[PDB]
């Protein structure tokens, strides 16, 4: 659980590295101008398809 | 009672109208404002739509 | 298409409750008594404050 945080989406988006990005209900470059209650990040590893 | 019943159904009439404008009618929010400002105008379209 | 990939997946909730996490954008000095277009913590629009 993250918050109370300044959230700066603008610098982790733009980096190359990442193979898939995809936002549903945000468009994935205006996040930089919404602030948000609280962010859950949740990670895992699975296969490719 | 011929004189305020007009009154009133106007008066809910227009009631109804500025409620209507809480209503989604499928979009993921209302309020144009917001939806307008975290999506993206190629796929707000359908929302606003 | 069978290479494991890592996935992190940042949920972000929206209700009527404060919010904590905001983008970098820097706060301003506020002006009352004109018409302007205001963005607090994420809820915007135009009006006189």
């Amino acid at each position: 659980r993250i918050s109370n945080c300044v959230a700066d989406y603008s610098v982790l988006y733009n980096s190359a590295s990442f193979s898939t990005f995809k936002c549903y209900g945000v468009s994935p470059t205006k996040l930089n101008d919404l602030c948000f209650t609280n962010v859950y990040a949740d990670s895992f590893v699975i296969r490719g398809d | 009672g011929k004189l305020q019943d007009v009154v009133n159904q106007n008066a809910q009439a227009l009631n109804t109208l500025v409620k209507q404008l809480s209503s989604n009618f499928g979009a993921i929010s209302s309020v144009l404002n917001d939806i307008l400002s975290r999506l993206d105008p190629p796929e707000a379209e359908v929302q606003i739509d | 298409g069978y290479q494991p990939y890592r996935v992190v997946v940042l949920s972000f909730e929206l209700l009527h409750a404060p919010a904590t996490v905001c983008g970098p954008k820097k706060s301003t000095n506020l002006v009352k008594n004109k018409c302007v277009n205001f963005n607090f913590n994420g809820l915007t629009g135009t009006g006189v404050l």
